[PDB]
RNA sequence: GUGGCGAAGGCGGCUCUCUGGUCUGUAACUGACGCUGAGGCUCGAAAGCGUGGGGAGCAAACAGGAUUAGAUACCCUGGUAGUCCACGCCGUAAACGAUGAGUGCUAAGUGUUGGAGGGUUUCCGCCCUUCAGUGCUGCAGCAAACGCAUUAAGCACUCCGCCUGGGGAGUACGACCGCAAGGUUGAAACUCAAAGGAAUUGACGGGGGCCCGCACAAGCGGUGGAGCAUGUGGUUUAAUUCGAAGCAACGCGAAGAACCUUACCAGGUCUUGACAUCCUUUGACCACUCUAGAGAUAGAGCUUUCCCUUCGGGGACAAAGUGACAGGUGGUGCAUGGUUGUCGUCAGCUCGUGUCGUGAGAUGUUGGGUUAAGUCCCGCAACGAGCGCAACCCUUAUUGUUAGUUGCCAUCAUUUAGUUGGGCACUCUAGCGAGACUGCCGGUGACAAACCGGAGGAAGGUGGGGAUGACGUCAAAUCAUCAUGCCCCUUAUGACCUGGGCUACACACGUGCUACAAUGGGAAGUACAACGAGUCGCUAGACCGCGAGGUCAUGCAAAUCUCUUAAAGCUUCUCUCAGUUCGGAUUGCAGGCUGCAACUCGCCUGCAUGAAGCCGGAAUCGCUAGUAAUCGCGGAUCAGCACGCCGCGGUG
């Protein structure tokens, strides 16, 4: 605001796997505020990873996660009439904001006949260093150690 | 228009209804029973000076009471004139009438009293600047904590109008318990209409 | 370099030649030789003129491109005189410090340019004194205020130039000067009652600074694309009644257009009158039936029939007379009252006693900090006060006590069951009280106000939300809620009736609803609320109909009965990425309900048909937490008629 920063919006963590990460995912597949829709289909989809090729859905998640966030972003500024782009450092939660942000977004594309069905199949294709999820962090980092250029003063 | 009536602020916190019966399933005809009266009884008020009317009601008896600052002047000589009120209230209402006269202390006090009074003025070719003036000066001399007054329309009969008034003491307005008056009289004198409008602080 | 030099105009790379003035010390000399100066002469920025050279860059005039309503301008590409040198002419500038020259006298403080003396002495870098320039601050005194102030605009003497309300006008005429352009000198006739200087309070600025706010930024869902509902413009019409027009008009007045409402239009009708008072004859008026008529109305039938009596009156009322008169949603919101919108729930608007100012006026109310706050602290020629802010009012979050029916059922029997015996424990209902105050504990900070953290508690820093809207701004809105000054109509702009618009459709704009599907569509089963409404009203139950509904009947004027088993939700079984088992516009046929009557022009039901639409450019909107998003329920208005409006709760 203008008066100065503001809280942190404290969340409960999840019952079930006791995680504040699965709760966040859970806020963010949810549409409407049809939440029980959302949880079961999160639970259907770590059922799907465990049983096909797993070892736990809170490895391979976090694993996922880690290798989707981003570490380096612009921000598009303006000065007196000429608008560039300079990169900035990244503070820890909107890492994780942007990393949940491009999985759901880009498991929602897929094109198969179920949410789980692509959420799974998504989070593992993201736990092995593929998938679009990836590559637009890819993109990203490029964007950025690049258009330092006109960054290198701002 | 940005104030609220200040007597319509405080009905049902300080003060009271000036209508006090409970009825169900015969409220309408009860509702323009009483604007009838009230609409009538301002034949005698046109000289008498009455202020408030209380209008209580029974099983078919309609129990009336009416303030005034001239208790004799309205009730006749030996009691021929509160005969005559009671034998046509009952032509109206067809029931039974029973008025029951008060009579008010200390009248320049009083929202509706002083406003008509200093608008009865105007009618006569008046100067607005003195007879607000002396006005609050002959309210605040009864003892009074806060008067306002204001006079607005056409004045001194002349063309595009325009609106004045002068305070003496404090008047608050935003106070809940403030127990305040008001009232809002017309008058012309050959122009148009004027509007007068007068609040009374009285402590609480 | 607020450095240097020159009488001014002016003078900035370097070397040489010719030359003017100033400053300082000394004390050889002359002995008042001085100051000012009408007329006269000399010099005098830039532009301009003449003769002959020179000509890179820049640039009047001019050409071409743009911009605008136009652009003989500003902006871009070019470009001639001129700007440069020698010699002549011109003689003017805001040629300014808008301040003539000479001389003496009158507090202080501080910089810098060029010298001279004394001390300490590497003083050659430091201290003190003293001349002449050049700046800043400041006293007496001066000034109408601004201000000036040993560089006077102070106190005084000498000499020169010039002024006497604003226009006409530096004009005309004469005269001198100049190649010219022009310069110097310099009126009157007539016309106005002001024109000016300096400062004061407001309002404005395509002036500046500080702050705040869903104002941007970070986000989530939309509008703009498609179909439909609705308002507005436009066009059309016999009429498409009137009002609202950026934010602050456009699901607005209208919280209910088939007739009524209804002002508008076409036909059929009346004139003291649909509605009020008076005065007289007088006085009790009706309603009902039958023919004609679309009705309005007219013509006939039982008759409107003394309710006070002393014999002498008064209330209701039809007609007539009878004219005073009535009647107007006709005009003027720029003649008004009253009632609203918006800045904006932003934080402002004034007074008394003092002090300041020649005076209008100022101060307070400015400054630092803090605050949602002209809310508080500190400082300060101010010290206090009033309306505004906050508090007092309402609702929601916790509980004690009083009271247990129509509410409730924990310890008991009983049935279909809180039902019936029992009880008022619990929930609940509603009167009266408690509880939140930076009130304690730690740190920051001028120890101050205030901010950050903790304890306890249901709740913590105006706990959450409402009501409450200052002085004022927009000649903002409304003569159509109602009143009302002036104007207008009166066998019609008044009044009665039937039928028709207000719903017309090549289109354009706003506000909404339903979707474009799998986080979905269809079939069966199982759950969980709150606010409200009800007497000719809300309808239990049983039966008939696929359905909307219908019949017989039952309780309730209500914590008792009913409206009312909420929908999203959960569990199974399907369907498989398609213009489709998505979507539900449009059309055909058959019904139901209200109403005297649903063609223009109502809502609902069933079978049949099955459009556009596969997430929507420029641009633009709402929102900071039980909020956004999503899902249903109730009622005002109302025979009937809601995607609109006002409320309520569920998931979140």
């Amino acid at each position: 605001p203008r008066k100065g920063p503001v809280a942190k919006r404290d969340v409960l963590p999840d019952p079930i796997y006791n995680s504040k990460l699965v709760t966040r995912l859970i806020n963010r597949v949810m549409v409407d505020g049809k939440r029980g829709i959302a949880a079961n289909i999160i639970y259907n989809s770590f059922d799907i990873i465990k049983e096909s090729t797993g070892n736990d859905p809170l490895e391979v998640f976090e694993q996922a996660m880690k290798n989707v966030m981003p570490v380096l972003e612009v921000k598009a500024r303006r000065v007196g009439g000429s608008n560039y782009q300079v990169p900035v450092e990244v503070r820890p939660e909107r890492r994780t904001t942007l990393g949940l942000r491009w999985v759901v977004n880009y498991a929602r594309l897929r094109g198969e006949h179920t949410m789980e069905e692509r959420l799974a199949k998504e989070i593992m294709d993201a736990a092995n260093n593929t998938g679009a999820s990836v590559k637009k962090r890819e993109d990203t980092h490029k964007m950025a150690d690049a258009n330092r250029a006109f960054a290198h003063y701002r | 228009g940005q104030k609220v009536h200040p007597i319509g602020m405080r009905v049902g916190i300080i003060r009271d209804w000036d209508a006090k019966w409970y009825a169900e399933k015969e409220y309408a005809e009860f509702l323009h029973e009483d604007l009838r009266i009230r609409k009538f009884i301002a034949t005698k008020l046109a000289d008498a000076a009455v202020s408030t009317i209380e209008i209580e009601r029974a099983a078919n008896r309609v129990n009336i009471s009416i303030h005034t600052a001239k208790p004799g002047m309205v009730i006749g000589k030996g009691g021929s004139e509160v005969e005559n009120l009671r034998k046509e209230l009952n032509k109206l209402t067809g029931k039974r009438v029973h008025i029951n006269i008060v009579e008010i202390k200390k009248p320049d006090l009083d929202a509706k009293l002083v406003g008509e009074g200093i608008a009865r003025q105007l009618e006569n070719r008046v100067a607005f600047r003195r007879a607000q003036k002396q006005a609050i000066q002959r309210a605040m001399r009864a003892g009074a904590k806060g008067i306002k007054t204001q006079v607005s329309g056409r004045l001194n009969g002349a063309d595009i109008a325009r609106s004045e008034g002068y305070s003496e003491g404090t008047v608050p307005l935003h106070t809940l318990r403030a127990d305040i008056d008001y009232a809002w009289e017309e008058a012309d004198t050959t122009y148009g209409k004027l509007g007068v409008k007068v609040w009374i602080y009285r402590g609480e």
